[PDB]
């Protein structure tokens, strides 16, 4: 969730106020990553915890247990290359953020062989 | 003469006092019986055995330890009134449901008659407080 | 003189019964560390297979046969849940015996000064 | 007036609800503890809101710390509901019953 | 006496006590839900999350416990919109009430 | 003086009285201990039979309890002896500090 | 002199705030066995029985429990009235010990 002071949008300043806090802190975490798999994914690309503001592993270890393929911090220019040559079209949003805009890859594999 | 409103005085003194009582237990009642509907049908799988999922017994106030709950085919429902009877599946559902349906009705009866019983109650509080 | 030693003796005597009052209800949950601690006993006692009455919820008892005595909880954080052995809770439990035990006898000397300055109040009236 | 009430209300009101969850924050310093007298020999999980969560005993310290975190705040809320509530009450003793004399 | 005031406090009464119910309606489904806050962030469903039903649970992964709890949270959500027919009704007829006081 | 009356006469009242329900009790545990064997065993048969300290009840064997109400019973019938003695004896130091309080106060 | 003066406030202070909430709390006893009668011999009883309290429970014949649900509502119903005019009478000469202290 977007980022202020933390990575999350968890900032407590209040219990009174944290079961208040409680409430709407639940959905980004689930949804967006849920999304992913909403729109239905195999893989996930996504740019560096540096080139996005935060990444939460929280949320992307349950976006990764859902067995989507997450490439967390993912180079832009690969990306790119991603994007126009094997047709990955941009996903900035979720506005934008569909299954279609999605490339398809015949075959995605994290590989440490080589 | 002051006899007259001494009378309602104290008996609405008394009634007022013991309907909200009631009132107030029918209020209660109507979640509670019924959560514990669903908590037994979450726990009832139907025509079979009820409650074979986890369970943390519950020892004393502080304490809780884990263990496995299914038991033989029944369901212990509390009463209240120094008295409980054994139920089993439907007939923990049978009581259960049932108490759903009579402690919504007798509220709003009670709550009616009290409604009128403390305007009955608070006019003739301030006639007595006059004379004295 | 003797309204003015009245009132002030009625009043600290709300101080001889408030401390009184925040012992007694002190004895209680110190019991029902007692109580968890009592029944961890008969528990771990008794045997494996058997059929229980723990309570369900309001209006309902759950049954069922014992198993993992030993897996316990000592009621911390929020309501946050704890496992520990069952020696570890019977001491949690008995220290949490031996915390509210304290208090009585540090509530019972403040709950004393609240009568005799009372006395010494009224000891002026009366005399 | 009222607003000496209403402040004195609003002064007594708040004055449990800083100093009722010491005893939380009590609990989730011993817990830690607990998490403490434990290599992980017996699982802990948490209850606020209904279900039973599993934690990792660093996720636990993480858990009763956001339970401490939903506990110290609430406790640290009080101190200035005290004052402005006995005094404006006093100021309103100095506004409203000096409304009164005039 | 009057006939109006004992009647006309009973709107009032009605009032609060109607519309507070909405705010342990929410705090409920608020911390109903913090069951839900949790289970997500640490402990996803590579293990299982029991959902508490009374004394005990039914275990199952983070879905099936982020549903049961919505169905606990979904059926009070209801009697939200349920009740706040009847809490905003009460306090018109109030001012109803407020009308005819001032002649009597 | 009335300054050091309040704190002599309060000790030892809490002093006695504590020996007492800690004797009465015991007898009436005992005398009401009686009562659930004749209860349950009025029952022509059972198959559930629960023993609890608390809000936890598990079934266990009918003879288990009246050996738990043996020793129960056995010591609930020790203890009462000095808890009969330190009621009896400690009674007697709470009044005498008491009774120069009032007297001396009426006079 | 003045002792029973204070005393006598004091005194009636002291137990008709203790008697002042034993008076409907069986009265809640009432409503809740009053309920019981309702809410339980409604559905059937052939059920095994039970007697409970904190520490232990009592297992019993469906008849035996039958002689200790409703006596005690009778009891409950009897000397929850006759406390209750105990109180009044208290309030008077309390309020009458009062008035000497906060002349």
């Amino acid at each position: 969730a977007p980022k202020t002071d933390m990575d999350n949008q968890i900032v407590v300043s209040d219990y009174a106020q944290m079961d208040r806090v409680l409430r709407e802190e639940r959905a980004y975490i689930l949804n967006l990553v849920k999304q992913i798999k909403k729109t239905g994914c195999n893989v996930l690309l996504i740019q560096k915890s540096i080139l996005r503001d935060a990444l939460s592993d929280l949320a992307l270890h349950f976006l990764n247990k859902m067995k989507i393929m997450v490439i967390k911090d993912i180079e832009r220019e690969d990306i790119e290359f991603i994007c126009k040559t094997i047709g990955t079209k941009p996903v900035a949003h979720i506005d934008q953020f569909t299954a279609d805009m999605l490339g398809s890859a015949e075959l995605a594999e994290e590989v440490n062989l080589n | 003469v002051l006899k007259k409103l001494d009378e309602q005085y104290q008996k609405y003194k008394f009634m007022e006092l013991n309907l909200a009582q009631k009132k107030r237990r029918l209020k209660g009642q109507i979640p509670e019986i019924k959560q514990t509907l669903e908590i037994l049908k979450y726990m009832q799988k139907k025509k079979e055995s009820t409650n074979s999922m986890e369970t943390r017994f519950l020892l004393a106030d502080n304490l809780y330890c884990k263990a496995s709950v299914p038991p033989t085919d029944k369901m212990c429902l509390w009463l209240g009134a120094n008295v409980m009877l054994e139920y089993d599946i439907d007939e923990a559902q049978a009581l259960l449901e049932k108490n759903l349906s009579t402690a919504t009705k007798n509220l709003d009866s009670l709550e009616e008659d009290l409604d009128f019983l403390r305007d009955q109650f608070t006019t003739t509080e301030v006639n007595m407080a006059r004379v004295y | 003189n003797l309204p003015q030693l009245e009132m002030l003796k009625n009043q600290l005597d709300q101080e001889v019964e408030f401390l009184s009052t925040s012992i007694a209800q002190l004895k209680v949950v110190q019991t029902k560390y007692v109580e968890a601690k009592d029944c961890l006993n008969v528990l771990n006692k008794s045997n494996e297979g058997k059929e229980l009455l723990v309570p369900l919820t309001s209006s309902m008892y759950v049954p069922g046969k014992l198993h993992d005595v030993e897996h316990v909880l000592i009621d911390v954080g929020t309501g946050y849940y704890v496992e520990k052995t069952a020696e570890d809770a019977k001491d949690f439990f008995k220290r949490k015996i031996d915390f509210l035990t304290k208090q009585m006898e540090k509530i019972q000397p403040a709950l004393q000064e609240k009568h005799a300055m009372k006395q010494a109040v009224m000891e002026m009236m009366s005399q | 007036v009222e607003k000496y009430q209403q402040l004195q209300k609003d002064l007594s009101k708040s004055m449990s609800g800083r100093q009722k969850l010491e005893a939380q924050l009590t609990e989730n310093n011993i817990v830690k503890e607990e998490l403490a007298l434990l290599d992980g020999s017996n699982v802990v999980f948490k209850l606020l809101g209904p279900v039973l969560v599993k934690q990792e005993l660093g996720e636990a310290r993480a858990t009763v710390g956001k339970r401490l975190d939903y506990i110290t705040a609430e406790i640290k809320r009080y101190e200035s509901q005290l004052r402005d509530l006995e005094r404006q009450s006093e100021q309103q003793r100095e506004t409203l019953a000096q409304l009164q004399q005039e | 006496d009057q006939q109006k005031i004992n009647k006309f406090a009973r709107n009032t009464s009605r009032i609060t006590e109607l519309k507070e119910e909405i705010e342990v309606k929410k705090k409920q489904l608020q911390n109903l839900e913090d069951a839900c806050d949790d289970i997500m962030l640490a402990d996803d469903d590579c293990l299982m999350i029991p959902y508490q039903i009374g004394d005990v649970f039914i275990s199952h992964s983070q879905e099936e416990t982020q549903e049961m709890l919505e169905e606990a949270k979904k059926n009070l959500q209801e009697e939200i919109d349920a009740l706040e027919s009847r809490v905003e009704s009460i306090q018109r007829v109030l001012a109803d009430l407020k009308v005819q006081l001032y002649a009597k | 003086a009335f300054t050091e009356l309040q704190a002599k006469v309060i000790d030892t009242q809490q002093k006695v009285k504590l020996a007492d329900i800690q004797i009465e009790q015991l007898n009436r545990t005992k005398k009401h201990a009686h009562l659930t064997d004749t209860e349950i065993m009025t029952l022509v048969d059972e198959t559930n039979m629960y023993e609890g300290v608390g809000r936890m009840f598990i079934l266990q064997s009918k003879e288990a309890i009246h050996s738990q109400l043996l020793e129960k019973q056995k010591i609930a019938e020790e203890k009462i002896k000095e808890l009969e003695q330190k009621k009896s004896y400690l009674e007697r130091s709470v009044k005498e500090a008491e009774d120069n309080i009032r007297e001396m106060l009426m006079a | 002199s003045a002792e029973q003066v204070i005393a006598g406030f004091n005194r009636l202070r002291q137990e008709q705030r203790g008697l002042a909430s034993k008076a409907a709390e069986l009265e809640m006893e009432l409503n809740e066995h009053s309920l019981v009668i309702d809410t339980l011999k409604e559905v059937d009883e052939t059920r095994k029985c039970y007697r409970m309290v904190g520490g232990v429970l009592v297992e019993r014949t469906v008849k035996e429990v039958l002689p200790a649900l409703e006596n005690n509502k009778e009891q409950i119903q009897k000397i929850i009235e006759t406390l209750t005019q105990q109180l009044q009478a208290k309030g008077k000469e309390l309020n009458e010990f009062r008035e000497k202290h906060n002349i």
